[PDB]
C-alpha cells in the first residue's frame, strides 16, 4: 500500500500536465499566500549551509 | 442563438471538411517538408548565435560555482 | 582579396535580402494558465484548441470552426529558394575561407622580425616579437 | 511580546528595522526567494511582500535616517529601495552598477555610499547619492586574499563613522579594516580561525565585536589617545561561550544599560557587556521561554496535547501510550491549539484558517474527523481556551471575541493611545 | 560626459585592457573609429571599446547608435591614451573593435569579459 | 543617416560605379567619390590631392 | 434641483402633484425633469399624457425611459401619438417596436409626404416579425 | 455634490459627478459605472478650453507635464471656489502646487478611469474622433518639441 | 500570392509560390522599412517575426490575443517603432496605437513614420509617468509591452491599471536577461506570472518563442478590477 499511496499522493500534489501539444498550470490561494508569503529558495539556502558545513574544516 | 443542428451540424461538419482540406492542400507537403524545415533549422542556428548564448550561460553559471 | 570581400557582401546582403523575405517555421514551447483541478483534469482539449483536429499541429496562424465553417511545384519552388539560401551561406563560408587565407598573405609581410613558430596540427602557426609600433 | 511563525517553505535570513522619528516601526524581513517582506506592527502580520525586481536577495541594509533600503541580490545586482510615506509605500528608485559575483552583505555610511561584500573574496563600494551625477555606480573594489586551492567569500562589512573604517570579515578569517576614503586596507587580523559571519560595534567606534562559526566572540579597541592619534586597533580580548557557532550578533548602548546579544545555529542567546567584555559579567538565556505555548494537558483520558509548527501530537499517561498525531500542511502554520473539557473538541490555530477536529476515543487510540464551521475557519484566531464542549470561545486579531459550534458576539471595549 | 552612458571601473576596465592587450598581441583587433564602425557594418567585431575621453565626445558616440541596432557590446574605458598604449600604438585611440575566429587562442576570455560587458548591458 | 558612416565611404561617396566596377574588374579603385568638387582637394595639385 | 434630487431619492425609496411635476418638466435641467417625469410615472393619466408633448418637442437613457412608458402604458390611440410624435430614424424604430397599422400608416404617411426612403424602410427589415411588416403594410 | 478636474486635450474640464464629497471617492465602482450610470451621476459642468493654438498648447503642455501653473488653470479654479467644495485634482505630483490654494481639494484613480472612459461620449459632447484627432495633434505638434530640441 | 485571414482581423498569410505573413496598408506606396510589398491592387507588407517581436507572437498564436481591428492599442514597448507600424495595419483607421517610448533616438523616426501615418499617437514622455501624460490619451482597449529594464510587472501594471479599462487586456513579451540572467527561462518567467497574477491580471498564455529570439516569453492576460 505503501508504494501505490506515495504514487496516489504524486497523482494529487501536481500541476503542469504535459498532455500533447503543452503544459498546463494552477494557481495559489492570494490571501494566505499574502498572510504568509515568503517563498524560500532552498537551492540557494542549500549551497550557503553547505559551504558554511564545507569538506575542509572540522566541525563535529 | 438557435442552436438547430439537425442537419445543420452535418452541413457544417462537411462544410469545415472541405474548407480546411482547400485550405491545407495550398501550404505545404509532408514528403519534402522535412528536408526544408531542416534547411530552415540550420539557417536559423546560423543567423541566431544563440549556442554563444549557452557558453554565455555556462560562463555566468561557473561564477557562482564557489570552486568546492 | 579586396574583391573577394566585396563580392562575399555582395552575396550577404543578397543572402540577408532573401532571408527578409523568407518565412521560418516556428516552434517555442507552449503553457497555457489554468485555474483548478476541475479545469485541470482534462487537459485544455481540442474544444480549447476551438478547431478541427487535423489544423492543430500548427503554431502559426489557425483558425476556430467560426471562422472554418497548383500541385506541388509550389513547394519544388519553395525548396528551390531553401537551397538559393542555403548555398549562398555555403559560398559564403568557402570564400570567406579563402579571403582569410589570403589576408593572412597580406598582413605576413608588413614588418617585424620573428623566428619561425610551428605546432604539432600541421598548419603553420604564428608568433612574433612584441613591441609597440613606432 | 511577540512570536510571528512561519511554516515550511520560508525562512529569516536577515532582518531590518525603521523607525522615522514621531512615526510608526516596520520591520524587514528576506525570504529565501527574491522578496522583501514589510512586516507591520498593527498585528505582527505582513502588510507588503514587495518583489525587488532582481536575482535572489541575500542581504539587506538600511540607509541612514531610514530613508532607503539597500537590497543586495544574487546574479549581481544590488537594488535601491525608497520608503516614502512609511507603512506600506515602497518605491524602487535605482539598480545600480551589476557585477558577475554573488551580493553578501551591505552597510551604508551616511545618506551617501553603499558598501557590498560579494562572493567573489572582493568587497565593493558604490555611491548611492542623489543631487549628484555619480550615482549607481561603483567607485572602488577592494580585494581579499584568496586560498591555495579555495575561493573565498567576504561574508560581513561594517562601516565604522568616526575612525572613517570599513571592517570586513570574510570565510578566511582574515579581519581587514579598510579606509574609507583612498580605498586602501588599514590593518588585518587573522585572529579567527573560522568563517567570521558578523560584526558591531558602538557610538564613537571606540570598539568592534565579531564573531563567526570559531564560535568566538572576540574584541578589538581604539579607546587610547596612541590608538586615535594613529588610528590604531589592538585585539584587545577574545572569548568562548558558545556551542556551536555564531550567526549574528548586535549591540546595543544607552546611559541605562550598555550590552551585546549574541546567536548561533546553537539555538540559545547570550549577553555580554561591550564596556566590560573581558572584565563584567555573561548571561545566558534559556533555550526557550514559552510565553508562546506548545503544550497543553486534559484530565478526562489523563492525557497531553503538543503541537509542532503545522504539526500536532496527542498521547496518554499510563507509565505512557502514544496515541496519535496530525500534520495537517493544509493548516500551514500554527497557533494556539486546546482541547476541550470531556476530551471531545480540539481546535488547531492559525491567525487566519483555524480548524477543529472531533477526537473519539476507539480504545488505544483516538480516531479524528474534522468539523468545518465557515465562520470558524474564515475568522482570525489568535487563543481558543474552552468553557464548554460544545460551543468555542474565538480570539480575534481585530480585538473581539466569539462563540461558535453549535448551529456569535462578545464585544470588547475601546482603547487609548 | 554625462553622455557616455556605460562606463566601466577598475576590475572591468582592468579585464578588458588586458583581453585587448592578448588581442592585440596576436593581431585580430582594428584600431580606430572608423574602422570600427566598419566591422560593425560586416558583422565581424565581437565587441567594441571606446574612450570617454575625446574631445569632443561625439566624434566617438555615433558608434554606439548603429551599435545597439546590430546588438554587440560596447564599453568606454576612461581614457583615450590608456588604451591606445594598450591597443600597442603610439598614438592616443578613440575606439578598437575586436575581431572574431573560432580557433583563437584568446577566446574563452573573449567570452567572459564580453558576458561581463552584457552584465551591465 | 551618414553620420553613421565610416570615414572611407564619405571618400568615395560619388564614384560609386568607377569604385565598384574597379572592384568587379580586378583593377584599381577611385580616390575622389563626390569630394573632388571641395576647395580644399582642388587647390592640391597631383596624387596628394588624393592624399 | 433638490426636489429632482430627493425625487430621486423617493425613486430610489400624486396624481395632481405629478402634473405638477409634469408642468415643470414641460417648464440639462429640463432633460433631468424629463427623466424625473418619466420616473414618476414609473414609480397615472394625465401627467404622463402631459408628459408625452413634453418629451415629442425636446438623453438616450430618458429615450429608454419614455420606452419604458411607453411599455407601461386607447392604446392604438396613445400608438397613433407615439408614432406622430417619433415621426429620427432610430427614435422611429425604438418607439415603433415597442397598432403596426399606425406605425405602418405613419411611415407611408411620410414616404407620400429625398434620400430617406430606403432609411426607415429598413426600418421593417429590423423590426421583421410573423405577423407585424405583413399586417402592418396591410393595414396601411 | 462634487467638482472634479480632468485635462482633456487642451482643457480643463471641470465635471460634476453628483455625490457624497468622501462616499464617491470610497466606493466609486459599486456606484455603477456604467454608461448612463455614471453619465447621470458625472454631469458636465465646465471646459475651460484656450483654444487649439499651439501657444494655448503650450500652456496645457506646461500646466500637465509640470505642475499646474496655467492662467487658464487660474481662471478655471476661480469658478467654483466660493464653498470650499470638494474639487478632485487629477495629477499625484501637482498635488501639493494644487494644494497651494484656498480650495478644498481632493480610487480617486478610479473615479478618474471612469470619467475617462465616458467623457467622449457625451462629458464635452464632442467626437469620438475628434478627440482623437485633436489628441494626436496634440502629440505631433508640441509634446515631441518640448521634449526634443 | 494569396491572403489568408487570421482570427484577428489586420494580421493575414501571404502563401502561394512563397508562403510568409503580411498585413494590411495603413499607410500606401512603400515599405517603411525595407520588405516586399505583396500585391493582389491591395498591398500588403511583410513584417519579419526576427526584427519584430509581436510578429513571432502571431507565430506562436494565440486563443483571444487583444489586438483587434477597432481595439485601442496601447504600446509601452522597445523605443523602435518598428512594430507599432504593423498594429496600427492591423488596427486599422478606426482602431488607434498610441506608442509611448522616452529614448528619443528612435523617437524621431517614431515622429517621421507616425507623421505620415495618423493612426500612430507619439508619446514621449517616460514609460512610467502616465499620470505625466494622462491628456494625451484616454481608456485605451488594450495594452503591449516589450521594456526591457527590469520592473516590467510593475510599471506595466501602473500603466494598465491607470489607462487600461475594466476587462481589459495586457500582452507583454518578458525578457529573462533583461531582468535577471543567470537563473532560468521558466523559473524568471514564472516569477513574473507571479507578480502579474499578485497584481491580479488573470494570465492565460505564456510561450518562449524560440527560434525567432533566445529566451523570452509573451505572457498575455485578462484584466480584472
Amino acid at each position: 500500500i505503501k508504494t501505490k499511496k506515495r504514487k496516489t499522493l504524486k497523482n494529487l500534489r501536481k500541476d503542469s500536465v504535459k498532455r500533447g501539444k503543452f503544459r498546463v498550470q494552477l494557481l495559489s490561494t492570494t490571501q494566505d499566500s499574502k498572510t504568509l508569503p515568503p517563498k524560500k529558495e532552498s537551492s540557494i539556502i542549500r549551497s550557503k549551509d553547505r559551504w558554511l558545513n564545507r569538506k575542509a574544516l572540522n566541525k563535529g | 442563438e438557435g442552436t438547430l443542428t439537425d442537419h445543420e451540424r452535418k452541413y457544417l461538419n462537411k462544410l469545415i471538411k472541405r474548407n480546411s482540406q482547400n485550405l491545407r492542400s495550398w501550404d505545404l507537403e509532408e514528403e519534402v517538408r522535412d528536408e526544408l524545415e531542416d534547411i530552415q533549422q540550420s539557417i536559423l542556428k546560423d543567423t541566431v548565435s544563440t549556442a554563444n548564448t549557452d557558453r554565455s550561460k555556462r560562463r555566468r553559471f561557473k561564477r557562482k560555482q564557489f570552486k568546492e | 582579396s579586396n574583391y573577394v570581400r566585396t563580392l562575399r557582401q555582395i552575396e550577404l546582403k543578397k543572402l540577408e535580402k532573401g532571408a527578409k523575405q523568407l518565412m521560418f517555421k516556428s516552434s517555442g514551447n507552449h503553457t497555457i494558465f489554468v485555474d483548478s483541478r476541475e479545469k485541470m483534469n482534462e487537459f485544455t482539449p481540442e474544444k480549447f484548441f476551438n478547431t478541427t483536429s487535423e489544423m492543430v499541429n500548427r503554431s502559426e496562424n489557425r483558425l476556430t470552426k467560426d471562422q472554418l465553417a497548383p500541385k506541388e511545384s509550389l513547394d519544388k519552388k519553395k525548396l528551390k529558394k531553401f537551397k538559393q539560401v542555403k548555398q549562398h551561406l555555403q559560398r559564403e563560408t568557402q570564400l570567406k575561407q579563402v579571403q582569410q587565407r589570403m589576408d593572412a598573405q597580406r598582413e605576413l609581410l608588413k614588418k617585424g622580425s620573428k623566428k619561425k613558430i610551428v605546432d604539432s596540427s600541421g598548419k603553420i602557426s604564428f608568433k612574433w616579437k612584441k613591441q609597440r609600433k613606432r | 511580546e511577540m512570536v510571528i511563525e512561519g511554516g515550511k517553505d520560508r525562512s529569516i535570513e536577515g532582518l531590518c528595522w525603521s523607525n522615522v522619528n514621531g512615526e510608526s516601526l516596520r520591520l524587514f524581513s528576506i525570504g529565501g526567494s527574491t522578496v522583501v517582506t514589510e512586516w507591520d506592527l498593527a498585528t505582527g502580520l505582513p502588510l507588503r511582500n514587495y518583489d525587488c525586481n532582481s536575482g535572489v536577495i541575500w542581504s539587506i541594509s538600511i540607509n541612514d535616517s531610514q530613508d532607503k533600503l539597500s537590497v543586495g541580490c544574487d546574479n549581481g545586482t544590488v537594488v535601491l529601495i525608497d520608503i516614502s510615506g512609511g507603512p506600506g509605500v515602497l518605491e524602487h528608485d535605482t539598480i545600480l552598477m551589476r557585477q558577475e559575483a554573488r551580493v553578501l552583505t551591505l552597510a551604508w555610511k551616511k545618506d551617501d555610499f553603499v558598501i557590498g561584500g560579494c562572493s567573489d573574496g572582493r568587497i565593493r563600494i558604490w555611491s548611492a547619492q542623489k543631487n549628484d551625477e555619480n550615482m549607481g555606480r561603483l567607485l572602488h573594489t577592494m580585494k581579499v586574499d584568496k586560498a591555495k586551492k579555495e575561493s573565498t567569500l567576504v561574508w560581513s562589512v561594517i562601516y565604522l563613522p568616526r575612525t572613517d573604517q570599513i571592517a570586513s570579515g570574510d570565510s578566511t578569517g582574515s579581519i581587514k579594516f579598510w579606509d574609507f576614503q583612498f580605498a586602501t586596507l588599514n590593518q588585518s587580523f587573522k585572529a579567527h580561525d573560522a568563517d567570521v559571519l558578523c560584526l558591531t560595534t558602538d557610538t564613537d567606534n571606540n570598539y568592534v565585536f565579531s564573531a563567526g562559526v570559531d564560535r568566538k566572540i572576540f574584541q578589538f579597541s581604539q579607546n587610547t589617545n596612541k590608538s586615535q592619534k594613529n588610528n590604531r586597533w589592538v585585539n584587545s580580548s577574545n572569548r568562548l561561550l558558545h556551542g556551536n557557532d555564531i550567526r549574528a550578533i548586535c549591540a546595543y548602548q544607552s546611559k541605562g544599560a550598555d550590552f551585546l546579544v549574541s546567536g548561533g545555529v546553537e539555538k540559545t542567546l547570550v549577553i555580554n557587556s561591550l564596556t566590560s567584555f573581558s572584565n563584567g559579567n555573561y548571561r545566558k538565556m534559556p533555550t526557550v521561554e514559552p510565553y508562546s505555548k506548545n503544550v497543553l494537558v486534559n484530565k478526562e483520558q489523563r492525557l497531553v496535547v503538543s503541537w509542532s509548527e503545522s504539526t500536532v501530537k496527542i498521547w496518554t499517561m499510563g507509565n505512557y501510550k502514544l496515541v496519535c498525531k496530525l500534520t495537517l500542511k493544509d493548516d500551514q502554520n500554527i497557533s494556539t491549539c486546546s482541547l476541550s473539557p470531556d476530551g471531545q473538541v480540539l481546535v488547531v490555530g492559525r491567525p487566519s484558517t483555524t480548524k477543529v477536529f472531533h477526537l473519539q476515543p476507539v480504545g488505544n487510540k483516538l480516531k479524528v474527523t474534522k468539523l468545518d464551521n465557515d465562520l470558524l475557519l474564515r475568522t482570525s484566531t489568535k487563543l481558543v481556551k474552552f468553557i464548554d464542549n460544545s460551543k468555542i470561545v474565538i480570539c480575534s486579531c481585530e480585538d473581539d471575541v466569539f462563540i461558535v459550534d453549535l448551529e456569535q458576539e462578545v464585544e470588547l471595549l475601546e482603547v487609548t493611545s | 560626459n554625462p553622455k557616455a552612458f556605460p562606463l566601466a571601473d577598475a576590475a572591468l576596465t582592468q579585464q578588458i585592457l588586458d583581453v585587448v592587450q592578448q588581442a592585440a598581441n596576436l593581431r585580430q583587433l582594428k584600431k580606430g573609429a572608423n574602422e570600427a564602425t566598419k566591422t560593425l557594418n560586416r558583422g565581424i567585431s565581437e565587441f567594441i571599446i571606446m574612450a570617454a575621453d575625446c574631445e569632443p565626445i561625439e566624434i566617438l558616440l555615433h558608434l554606439p547608435l548603429l551599435c545597439e541596432d546590430k546588438n554587440v557590446p560596447y564599453v568606454f574605458v576612461p581614457s583615450r591614451v590608456a588604451l591606445g598604449r594598450a591597443c600597442g600604438v603610439s598614438r592616443p585611440v578613440i575606439a578598437a573593435s575586436i575581431t572574431t575566429n573560432d580557433a583563437s587562442a584568446i577566446k574563452t576570455q573573449i567570452y567572459a569579459v564580453k558576458d561581463k560587458i552584457e552584465t551591465l548591458l | 543617416s551618414l553620420a553613421k558612416s565610416p570615414a572611407s565611404t564619405i571618400q568615395i561617396l560619388g564614384a560609386e560605379k568607377a569604385l565598384f566596377r574597379a572592384l568587379k574588374t580586378k583593377h584599381d579603385t577611385p580616390k575622389y567619390g563626390l569630394l573632388y568638387h571641395a576647395s580644399l582637394v582642388g587647390q592640391a595639385t597631383g596624387k596628394n590631392k588624393g592624399k | 434641483g433638490g426636489l429632482p434630487v430627493l425625487y430621486a431619492q423617493e425613486t430610489l425609496i400624486y396624481l395632481k402633484e405629478h402634473g405638477c411635476t409634469e408642468l415643470t418638466n414641460v417648464r440639462a435641467s429640463p432633460q433631468v425633469q424629463n427623466k424625473l417625469l418619466l420616473v414618476i410615472g414609473s414609480l397615472e393619466v394625465i401627467l404622463h399624457s402631459v408628459m408625452p408633448i413634453f418629451t415629442f418637442m425636446g438623453p438616450a437613457l430618458i429615450k429608454n425611459s419614455k420606452g419604458n412608458e411607453k411599455e407601461e402604458m386607447h392604446v392604438p390611440r396613445h400608438r397613433r401619438v407615439k408614432l406622430f410624435s417619433t415621426l429620427v430614424k432610430a427614435l422611429g424604430s425604438f418607439l415603433f417596436l415597442i397598432l403596426v397599422n399606425f406605425k405602418i400608416g405613419e411611415a407611408r404617411i411620410l414616404i407620400e409626404f429625398h434620400v430617406n426612403e430606403e432609411l426607415s424602410g429598413l426600418n421593417d427589415l429590423l423590426d421583421i416579425i410573423k405577423l407585424l411588416t405583413s399586417s402592418k403594410s396591410s393595414s396601411e | 455634490y462634487v467638482l472634479t478636474e480632468t485635462s482633456a486635450g487642451y482643457a480643463l474640464l471641470k465635471a460634476s459627478d453628483k455625490k457624497i464629497y468622501k462616499s464617491s471617492s470610497l466606493i466609486q465602482d459599486l456606484d455603477s459605472s456604467d454608461k448612463v450610470l455614471k453619465e447621470f451621476k458625472i454631469a458636465a459642468f465646465s471646459k475651460f478650453n484656450s483654444a487649439a493654438n499651439a501657444l494655448e498648447e503650450a500652456n496645457s503642455i506646461i500646466e500637465g507635464k509640470v505642475s499646474s501653473q496655467l492662467e487658464k488653470l487660474l481662471e478655471e479654479i476661480k469658478k467654483d471656489k466660493k464653498s470650499t467644495l470638494i474639487v478632485s485634482e487629477t495629477k499625484l505630483a501637482n498635488a501639493i502646487n494644487k494644494l497651494g490654494l484656498n480650495f478644498n481639494v481632493v480610487v480617486t484613480l478610479d473615479i478618474y478611469r471612469a470619467i475617462k472612459e465616458y467623457l467622449p461620449e457625451l462629458l464635452p459632447g464632442m467626437s469620438d474622433n475628434d478627440l482623437s484627432k485633436m489628441s494626436l495633434g496634440l502629440a505631433h505638434s508640441i509634446g515631441r518639441h518640448k521634449l526634443k530640441f | 500570392v494569396v491572403i489568408e485571414p487570421h482570427r484577428h482581423a489586420g494580421v493575414y498569410i501571404a502563401r502561394g509560390k512563397e508562403d510568409l505573413l503580411v498585413t494590411k496598408n495603413m499607410a500606401p506606396g512603400e515599405s517603411v522599412y525595407g520588405e516586399k510589398r505583396i500585391s493582389v491592387k491591395v498591398e500588403y507588407r511583410v513584417w519579419n517575426p526576427f526584427r519584430s517581436k509581436l510578429a513571432a507572437g502571431i507565430m506562436g498564436g494565440l486563443d483571444e490575443l487583444f489586438i483587434a481591428p477597432g481595439k485601442k492599442v496601447l504600446y509601452l514597448g522597445a523605443a523602435s517603432g518598428t512594430s507599432v507600424s504593423h498594429v496600427s495595419d492591423v488596427v486599422g483607421p478606426e482602431g488607434v496605437v498610441y506608442a509611448v517610448e522616452f529614448s528619443h533616438r528612435p523617437g524621431r523616426e517614431l515622429i517621421s513614420m507616425a507623421k505620415k501615418r495618423p493612426n500612430i499617437i507619439p508619446i514621449i514622455e517616460d514609460a512610467r509617468h502616465p499620470q505625466k501624460y494622462r491628456m494625451l490619451i484616454g481608456m485605451v482597449d488594450c495594452v503591449f509591452a516589450d521594456v526591457a529594464q527590469p520592473d516590467q510587472a510593475r510599471i506595466i501594471a501602473l500603466n494598465s491599471h491607470m489607462f487600461l479599462k475594466d476587462q481589459g487586456g495586457v500582452v507583454i513579451s518578458i525578457k529573462a536577461n533583461c531582468i535577471d540572467s543567470t537563473v532560468d527561462a521558466e523559473t524568471v518567467f514564472a516569477r513574473e506570472v507571479q507578480k502579474l497574477r499578485e497584481e491580479r491580471i488573470k494570465p492565460l498564455e505564456q510561450l518562449t518563442l524560440e527560434p525567432y529570439e533566445r529566451d523570452h516569453c509573451i505572457v498575455v492576460g485578462r484584466y480584472m478590477r
